[PDB]
């Protein structure tokens, strides 16, 4: 979501979100009859509402979790939120609005692609991203992650960590391919140091040794 | 002198209903307007108000949308606005309040306390709103919803539990329109108007239980009231105006991880309660 | 008497509320229509705003179909 | 899957593609009757409301893959859509007309043999497409 | 199923078949109660008014791909 | 001329069980009006009852909401 973000202010355009996956039921993008107030229940419309111009660049969070077999499957109702030469008038076959999206540029976000249905993927390409090794989590973790988490805590500048305990805290308190337990273990190391200023403030700074790591 | 002129013509609507009703026949706006003197309020909310004050004039029997008028304007004119009980935020006292509440449960206490130290110190840039939101997991049986009375107290607040654990829909956690035979206000706004301020605590029961029918899933406006950045862009069908949700605190119990949605997993933090020990349930059973 | 006395008083007081409505008192008609012509907008779709609008235009209040007419 | 394209240009009719993969209900090949709440046609139906005309090209893409667990069997009720001799009144469940698809050009597409049931695998006839030497793959890497 | 029809043009009787493969409503067979919305009277009901006469022939066919234990 | 004809009808009636339902009037009205005193019901509901007699006490009798408040 941060790369989708990253190219969305790159080009000074607007980026929104709609996340997908989570259907139980089958077609909610879909566009059945009126429990709604209006010709379209499914995500596309309101998100055409809460962004204010003609051109956004929109997300699609799990397109591959579309797996539930209940009462109808979600994998089966989804072909034309996208690919456009259909898309200049977007359908839902069963409740749709004839409106154009051919101004739109559409990004997807997926885990596993082996459950997408065959005449989505092959209007799809695909980019593949692989996991970080541990000093590209120790460089991610001191330039981008600890200072937003020390900031968002109201200390920025009386705590400070070394690399030792970086790479400490990553061996020794994590296991993911990912950045995302990281983040929470840093968040934690700093509203321990919030405790520890509330209850008797210090001067200055502390770094926080190696040692220091199971004492908070 | 259209004031005047005015006056004229609402003084002839009174005369003529008095005569009709046997009795004022509109004793309903003169109560009405007197509410709307009261503390608050915004001013597109009374402007939104004004328009069904001077719509049950032309008809008082009836109709299932005319009454709808009446009853919305009684429970539009009982939301607290502007009346905030003396917080207090101090780590030598909440925790006293929590150590003579409860027995034991050390580590539980000490990570609540530094969630409460950094609502504190945060009160300039993100005052939670990258701070991620409390949630507190175990089985049945140990003390969770006491926790939340003895948070609550502990701030001069009320404590009002509000229970999903059976829903069918996210349009029930938000109201629905008051023009239809439904006319039900938020669970969240009548739990709004049972607290005497605008600042309670207001704890959620088993938010692991959701929905699978009447199409779709509550994960979709639940996250529109648990996120800060959010809260105070609320938006009900019954009312229609944006209510302010920044200042209350939240705390959330549920039993399982494993089946919580995703955007919400993404907004909290956990603090998984142990289970007691013997002794424990003997000091227990012999003070409480 | 009494009967006739009921539908004069009664009409009356309907009139006098009209009269000390100015713009068609609040006028929500007229706001859709000039939130319709001020913005867009294409022509089927220009066809579709205008039969929902004379949809609203013939019935005012007391079915929950006017309401969804003004939502839709 | 694109020879099916190609052969709907090359005649001047219309194309329109189901895809048969995955999918576990009879209730999509025909309707539901139209006394349920959803209640709307099949598939098929669909299909000949897109095209506008009675002789189309129907393509239904891996007709192997059709599944029969719990969920339900749809290779039964194919049987009756691919009757070359009984579908000229085919009946779903929300129209209760007889409607005829004898005139429509089913073009049918799988990987295997083995997996279709036998009884739906008798209605049609079939053509091998061999696959690809070295030679042939240069050519088309060329010129196409 | 080519017997059926060549059996019915052979006694002169009327004729209508009935697809039974894959069929797992029980309220196919027989209909809902008229206090629903849309209901109606099941297959063979129909089937004996657009035949029209009180003696056809009916094809039930393929009957051993009735499926079951769905809702019944 | 037939349909004010009908109104005629049932206006004598009213009269006729204006003078024979009640001394002074309809007098199972008034029975309500002890009886909704009587028996122990809370305040609040007690407000409420009242205000649905005395509503219902201006209605015309043989109407679609004066059942619906009667019985309720
Ligand atoms: N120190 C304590 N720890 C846990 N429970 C306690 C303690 N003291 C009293 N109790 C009682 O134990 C009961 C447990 O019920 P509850 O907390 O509702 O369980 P749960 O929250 O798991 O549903 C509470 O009613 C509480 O009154």
């Amino acid at each position: 979501t941060s790369l989708g973000r990253s190219i969305a202010r790159s080009m000074n355009r607007k980026f929104h979100r709609i996340s997908l996956g989570g259907v139980r039921d089958e077609a909610e993008i879909r566009g059945h009859r009126r429990t709604y107030i209006g010709a379209m229940p499914g995500k596309l419309i309101h998100a055409m509402k809460q962004v204010g111009v003609i051109n956004p660049v929109i997300l699609l969070d799990e397109i591959d979790k579309m797996s539930s077999d209940w009462r109808g499957d979600p994998a089966s109702a989804m072909l034309e939120v996208l690919d456009p030469e259909q898309n200049n008038t977007f359908t839902d076959h069963y409740l749709d609005v004839p409106y154009d999206l051919s101004k739109v540029f559409f990004i997807t976000t997926a885990n596993t692609l082996q459950t997408i249905p065959r005449p989505l993927l092959d209007r799809m390409e695909v980019i593949e991203i692989p996991g970080y090794t541990n000093m590209e989590k120790q460089a991610i973790a001191r330039q981008y992650l600890w200072p937003k988490q020390v900031r968002e805590s109201g200390m920025e500048g009386r705590i400070e960590v070394t690399d030792a305990a970086i790479l400490r805290v990553i061996s020794e308190y994590t296991r993911e391919a990912g950045v995302r337990g990281l983040e929470r273990e840093l968040g934690k190391i700093a509203r321990k140091g919030a405790k520890f200023w509330l209850e008797g403030a210090w001067e200055g700074l502390r770094t926080i040794d190696a040692s220091d790591i199971p004492t908070y | 002198d259209t004031n005047q002129r005015e006056y004229y013509l609402r003084e002839q609507m009174k005369a003529i209903q008095k005569e009709l009703g046997g009795e004022d026949g509109l004793s309903d706006l003169e109560a009405l307007r007197k509410k709307i003197e009261e503390v608050g309020m915004p001013e597109a909310v009374k402007t939104k108000a004004l328009k069904e004050l001077d719509r049950l004039e032309r008809m008082q029997q009836g109709s299932p949308e005319a009454t709808v008028a009446r009853t919305y304007l009684d429970w539009l004119t009982e939301v607290p606005w502007s009346k905030a009980d003396p917080e207090v935020l101090d780590i030598n006292h909440t925790r006293q309040v929590l150590d003579e509440d409860h027995y034991g449960l050390k580590d539980v206490k000490e990570r609540i306390l530094e969630y409460l130290a950094v609502r504190q110190l945060t009160q300039g840039l993100d005052v939670r709103n990258k701070a991620p939101i409390l949630v507190l997991v175990g089985p049945p049986g140990v003390g969770k919803t006491s926790l939340g009375r003895s948070i609550a107290r502990s701030m001069n607040r009320k404590f009002h539990r509000i229970s999903l654990g059976g829903v069918r829909d996210e349009a029930e956690i938000r109201g629905h329109r008051r023009t239809y035979i439904g006319a039900m206000p938020g669970k969240l706004i009548h739990a709004m108007k049972q607290v005497g301020v605008i600042n309670p605590v207001i704890l959620l029961d088993e938010i692991d239980k959701m929905s699978s029918d009447w199409r779709g899933d509550p994960a979709s406006a639940m996250l529109e009231v648990l996120d800060p950045e959010q809260n105070n862009t609320f938006t009900d069908h019954y009312l229609d105006v944006p209510y302010d949700l920044s200042k209350v605190f939240f705390i959330t119990t549920a039993n399982t991880l494993q089946t919580i949605p995703r955007p919400l997993l993404d907004r909290m933090e956990v603090i998984e309660i142990p289970g007691y020990t013997n002794m424990e349930k003997q000091a227990i059973a012999r003070q409480y």
